[PDB]
């Protein structure tokens, strides 16, 4: 059975003068009477932004030794292939996950760092250049994709060499079927009834890790709690953006035609109504982006727990490592988040 | 003209000031605000390029509107027959008027300052002009209630425009100035009535005045040579104008100067004022179209008013750059990330030719101290070919440290790839099992 | 400021007159109570991130300190024995006791063991030997028994299973 | 013994145009200029519902 846990959300960063006045002296020195505001809403974002990395850092760095198997070994009957990362092939993931990577339309890669240009390659008008352009900025994760899928490789050739010993100390090998006759005995059956049936226990497991590759390669959905991550972080860093372009209740949204046709003592009673409403929406974008770096870090706290008694043991809890008596628990790489195989 | 970042005594003297467009320190030391900074990257706003020299282009057209038609020299008419003019391709120069005689006495404007009528072009420009009584003057301004405001004269609420007057005593002291002073209801805004009917005061119409209920509609001003102050005449001119994206008709006396491309500059396109980069466009506009606006109301685009091509507009500072220090108790050497700009162009993005001395050190490769990563190109920083535990997080899996040096030509902030941890020489087998022999109590 | 002619609300009501005032007053009070506003927002938000960790702390001493917890990295890392609370301030710290094995060996394995036909597996634990000489123990402490009736479980034929080894079951 | 505990609250609905301008032209033209201050306060208490 499968189970998909989020883990991190994108990082991003504001300029206040930049988003506020732009590119205008004038409003800039009547800024500075509104006070802190702006080193203030920057603090914030600051420390959601360092606490995505000790999210993923909480979930997948937890053993510091890389253990190394060979995928086409044998393992008395088990394949092992779908699941570690293939020989040959250029690719440093496993056949899984470079399938649950093709099934999440991330937005946008960086322009400027994608052979993109917001300078006449600016297209009719990227969103992303609109964003550059006012302050708007996204920064890179410190995990990069190869290196998250260097600690699952290490994580499922730890269990196929050791079991559950590399968690609690030195990696002890143990002969594979003698590692799941052990496992049997944990849900209250004795040892002889794996000795015994071998042979269609390694076929119903191959039959079953053979069939979650043609269930999501049809199915467009059930990968929905890591796309509405994307979708929430696009749709409200684009509402920011659509909302310099509001009056919000003056002669115009563009501040350098209130200083064409306006002296210095009228002029500031209308760049006062300009200044105030698009604090208000910054403001609000960092409250609410507060609230949700909240749920993500229970998430985070959980798929972490997971990976501790599911992962690197086998869990006496019911419903905690899939639905039925736990035996063994896979981790795979997923954008932003965690998929693990449960078998039962 | 700088800005600086300034540090007071307790009792009052001022003990320490820094100047934030000398070096990345002193701009991290400035967006910070304090004089010492702990260790770590952070973001920094811009400090570093200011602009020099203005940018300013107009029509090409020389001649001075007509003021003297419309003010010397047209016969005035009466105020409920008044007159419209339109006014189109000329240099508004109202100086000109100062060695006149009109010698005004109310001037007044809403939804324009006087200040900056200099410096603005207008799409649009009417001019309507009639003769009143001196007590009736005040009640030609938007909003207000009266006989002229009711049933002659009326300007719409939403008014953007000048209203002058000034005293004509000694040209138009005759007879032949009429005032309309009975109507059924109100004229809407800008709306004329030139009809002599008579006026019954019950409802309907007559056949002659001067009988029972029926009066003239129209009353003679009777303005002799010999009346009080308030009884002259005067004559009233309402100027109405309009701003929209349309090629400019009327405009101030500016003088142009030459086009500088690819620089930070200041900028007045007809009017329209700015700071930025001007660069070349490969934009369409429509025939009668003056600039381009993007989704977030960021002006974008403008046609040369000369030479009729159209050019786009960058911001001075459009990328983040981010400083990386180990501690000013430590050291005062810092690094430089250009967020997703690749190396080549650091220059061109810098505007190396308008930023201090010391600033042009962290834009060229030199002794290789200029490197690439995923995140940005990196300068000030040497780097390792081998693998540690991370210290400061620059990103994409690249971190930073400090060294102390010894070889010259190398810098003292080190740069490496983080290390995932050691490897394991644990092997499958399918007859050995490993058991403990001893054991260790940890707290 | 926040625009207003000042910060001090009695230069505001000693040079202006009660209709130009109240223009200027109220400037400061919007600013004054947003600033409030933002404040205890922020303080609500880092009261629900304390409330977790206090909820944490409190499974925690009850599990990992009045009982001895079979979860495996929620007492310290290695075999969970003991643990002590110790009061600091404005928290908790907890000192864990593990038991952590070392000094590993490694022996040669079989699955059954066969004597008379019938086959012998093992009811909790593995088989080693020393050379010419079978025993039963233990996963986690080397400890060798002879092989007898009360740790070694029969069932079936000495064929099928793949490994099977022959040798005297006691 | 027993252990109370709760799982649901009320789920509540509000219209921007009718809490503030009321029944209003000149109010709803002016509020359009404000932005999507009230499209955005609307799908945070859909989610909550
Ligand atoms: C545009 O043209 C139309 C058509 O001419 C015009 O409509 C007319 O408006 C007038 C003013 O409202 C209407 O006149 C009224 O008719 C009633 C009929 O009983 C009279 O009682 C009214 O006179 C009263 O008010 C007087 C004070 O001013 C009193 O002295 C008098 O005793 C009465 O109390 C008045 O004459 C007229 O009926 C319509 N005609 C139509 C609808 O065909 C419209 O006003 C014009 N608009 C503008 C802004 O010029
Ligand atoms: C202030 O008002 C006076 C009077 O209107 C202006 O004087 C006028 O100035 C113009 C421009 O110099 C004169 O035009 C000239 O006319 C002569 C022929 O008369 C011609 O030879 C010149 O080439 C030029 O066209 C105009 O005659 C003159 N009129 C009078 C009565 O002096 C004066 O120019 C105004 N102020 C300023 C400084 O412009
Ligand atoms: C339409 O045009 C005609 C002609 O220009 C205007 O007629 C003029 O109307 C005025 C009154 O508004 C007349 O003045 C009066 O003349 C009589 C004597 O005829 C005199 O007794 C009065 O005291 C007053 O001075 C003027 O004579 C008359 N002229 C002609 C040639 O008809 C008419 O008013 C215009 N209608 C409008 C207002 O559109
Ligand atoms: C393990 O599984 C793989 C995948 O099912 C088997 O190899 C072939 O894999 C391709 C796809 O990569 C399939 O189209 C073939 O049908 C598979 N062949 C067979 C015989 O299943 C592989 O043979 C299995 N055996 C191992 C290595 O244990
Ligand atoms: C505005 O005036 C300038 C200067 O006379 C005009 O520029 C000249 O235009 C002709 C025709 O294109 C060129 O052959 C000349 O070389 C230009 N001279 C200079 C110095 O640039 C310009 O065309 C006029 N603009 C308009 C809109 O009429
Ligand atoms: C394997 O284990 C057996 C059982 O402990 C050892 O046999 C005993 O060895 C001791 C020491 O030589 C003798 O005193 C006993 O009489 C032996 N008895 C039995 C039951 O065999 C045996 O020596 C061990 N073999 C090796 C290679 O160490
Ligand atoms: C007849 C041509 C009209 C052109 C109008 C266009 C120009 C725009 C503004 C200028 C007109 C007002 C001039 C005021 C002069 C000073 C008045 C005073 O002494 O107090
Ligand atoms: C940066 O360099 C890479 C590699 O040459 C290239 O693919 C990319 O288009 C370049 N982008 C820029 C900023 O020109
Ligand atoms: C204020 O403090 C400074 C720094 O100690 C000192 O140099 C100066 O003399 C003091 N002046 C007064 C009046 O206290
Ligand atoms: C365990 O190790 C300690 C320290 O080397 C030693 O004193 C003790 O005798 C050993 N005991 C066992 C069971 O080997
Ligand atoms: C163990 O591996 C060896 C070498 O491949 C093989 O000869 C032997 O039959 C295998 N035994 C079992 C039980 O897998």
């Amino acid at each position: 059975t499968t189970e998909v846990l989020p883990v991190s959300m994108t990082k991003t960063a504001v300029d206040c003068n930049m988003y506020i006045c732009g590119d205008s002296t004038e409003c800039s020195s009547l800024l500075l009477q509104y006070g802190s505001f702006c080193q203030q809403l920057n603090r914030a974002l600051a420390g959601v932004s360092v606490e995505q990395d000790k999210n993923t850092q909480d979930v997948f760095a937890q053993v510091k030794s890389i253990y190394k198997v060979s995928a086409i070994k044998d393992f008395g009957g088990f394949n092992f292939s779908q699941i570690l990362p293939d020989p040959a092939k250029p690719s440093k993931r496993s056949p899984i996950e470079d399938l649950l990577y093709n099934k999440v339309t991330l937005a946008d890669p960086g322009f400027m760092k994608q052979y993109g240009d917001c300078l006449g390659g600016v297209n009719a008008r990227d969103l992303i250049c609109a964003q550059k352009f006012n302050g708007l900025t996204v920064l890179p994760p410190l995990l990069t994709d190869d290196m998250i899928a260097a600690y699952t490789s290490a994580l499922v050739s730890g269990t196929a060499l050791s079991g559950f010993t590399f968690g609690a100390g030195p990696a002890l090998q143990i002969p594979f079927p003698m590692q799941m006759a052990y496992r049997f005995n944990g849900i209250g059956v004795t040892q002889n009834v794996l000795y015994e049936n071998q042979k269609q226990i390694a076929n119903q497991f191959n039959k079953a890790i053979s069939q979650i590759q043609e269930s999501l390669t049809t199915t467009p959905t059930a990968l929905g709690k890591l796309q509405d991550v994307i979708n929430q972080n696009a749709i409200a860093l684009n509402t920011l953006v659509k909302q310099l372009s509001s009056n919000f209740g003056a002669i115009s949204s563009v501040l350098n035609d209130i200083l064409s046709r306006l002296d210095p003592p009228e002029a500031e009673v209308q760049i006062d109504r300009l200044i105030t409403g698009r604090l208000q929406s910054l403001q609000t974008y960092v409250t609410q982006q507060l609230i949700r770096a909240a749920d993500i870090r229970a998430s985070a706290n959980l798929a972490a727990t997971k990976m501790s008694e599911c992962v690197l043991g086998q869990s006496k809890r019911v419903d905690f490592c899939g639905k039925g008596y736990h035996l063994m628990s896979f981790p795979q790489a997923a954008p932003h988040g965690v998929v693990f195989l449960h078998v039962t | 003209p700088l800005t600086m970042l300034v540090e007071f005594s307790p009792n009052g003297t001022i003990i320490d000031a820094i100047d934030c467009s000398q070096d990345p320190l002193s701009e991290l030391k400035c967006t910070t605000k304090s004089f010492s900074v702990e260790k770590g990257i952070y973001q920094t706003s811009n400090f570093r390029v200011s602009p020099s020299l203005d940018v300013v282009r107009f029509p090409n057209m020389t001649n001075i509107c007509p003021f003297d038609q419309v003010f010397n020299k047209t016969q005035f008419p009466s105020v409920y027959a008044w007159e419209r003019v339109r006014i189109s391709d000329c240099v508004s120069d109202y100086t000109v008027l100062y060695n006149s005689s009109a010698s005004f006495s109310t001037f007044k404007c809403y939804g324009v300052s006087p200040t900056k009528l200099n410096d603005l072009c207008f799409s649009g420009v009417y001019a309507d002009y009639f003769v009143v009584k001196g007590d009736h003057v005040h009640q030609i301004a938007p909003g207000q209630t009266g006989v002229i405001a009711d049933y002659n004269y009326k300007l719409p609420s939403e008014f953007v425009g000048c209203i002058l007057a000034w005293n004509t005593r000694t040209i138009d002291s005759k007879r032949g100035f009429y005032y309309r002073l009975f109507r059924h209801g109100n004229i809407r805004p800008y709306e004329r009535d030139t009809s002599n009917v008579p006026y019954n005061a019950a409802g309907g119409t007559c056949n002659q005045p001067g009988t029972h209920n029926c009066y003239e509609p129209l009353q003679d001003y009777g303005f002799t040579s010999t009346s009080g102050v308030g009884y002259q005449p005067f004559r009233v001119v309402v100027l109405s104008f309009e701003l929209l994206n349309a090629p400019a008709t009327v405009c101030g006396p500016k003088q142009s100067t030459d086009l500088v491309k690819n620089k930070c500059v200041n900028f007045n396109f007809n009017g329209l004022t700015g700071t930025g980069v001007l660069t070349d466009s490969n934009k369409k506009f429509q025939p009668f179209q003056q600039f381009g606006r993007d989704s977030a109301d960021f002006t974008d685009s403008v046609k040369d008013p000369k030479t009729l091509e159209i050019l786009d507009i960058t911001p001075c500072s459009y990328g983040g750059v981010s400083v990386i220090t180990p501690g000013t108790n430590t050291s005062d050497s810092v690094a430089v990330l250009y967020q997703d700009v690749n190396c080549t162009d650091v220059p061109t993005m810098l505007h190396m030719d308008q930023v201090s001395n010391d600033w042009r050190v962290y834009a060229v490769n030199t002794d290789g101290n200029m490197f690439q990563t995923q995140a940005g190109c990196l300068v000030g920083a040497t780097y390792d070919n081998t693998s540690y535990e991370c210290d400061i997080p620059v990103g994409a899996g690249v971190c930073a440290k400090f060294q102390t040096t010894t070889r010259a030509k190398q810098s003292s902030i080190l740069a490496y790839t983080m290390s995932l941890g050691e490897d394991s020489n644990v092997a499958y087998s399918n007859n050995s099992i490993a058991i403990p022999t001893n054991f260790t109590i940890s707290v | 400021n926040f625009g207003a002619i000042s910060s001090v609300l009695n230069d505001i009501l000693s040079r202006l007159d009660p209709p130009e005032a109240e223009v200027q007053i109220d400037r400061l009070i919007t600013g004054r109570l947003q600033s409030l506003q933002t404040y205890v927002t922020q303080q609500l938000i880092r009261a629900a991130d304390i409330r977790a960790s206090a909820n944490l702390a409190a499974t925690k001493m009850s599990e990992c300190v009045l009982g001895q917890s079979k979860r495996v990295d929620f007492c310290g890392k290695g075999y969970h024995l003991m643990s002590f609370p110790q009061a600091a301030p404005h928290g908790v710290v907890f000192l864990h006791v593990t038991y952590v094995p070392s000094q590993d060996k490694n022996f040669t394995t079989a699955p059954a063991i066969c004597h008379k036909g019938k086959a012998y597996f093992p009811r909790e634990g593995v088989f080693v030997t020393n050379g010419t000489h079978w025993f039963v123990t233990q996963r986690n402490f080397y400890q060798p028994e002879v092989i007898t009736t009360e740790n070694t479980f029969e069932s079936g034929n000495c064929d099928v299973v793949i490994g099977i080894v022959n040798n005297t079951v006691y």
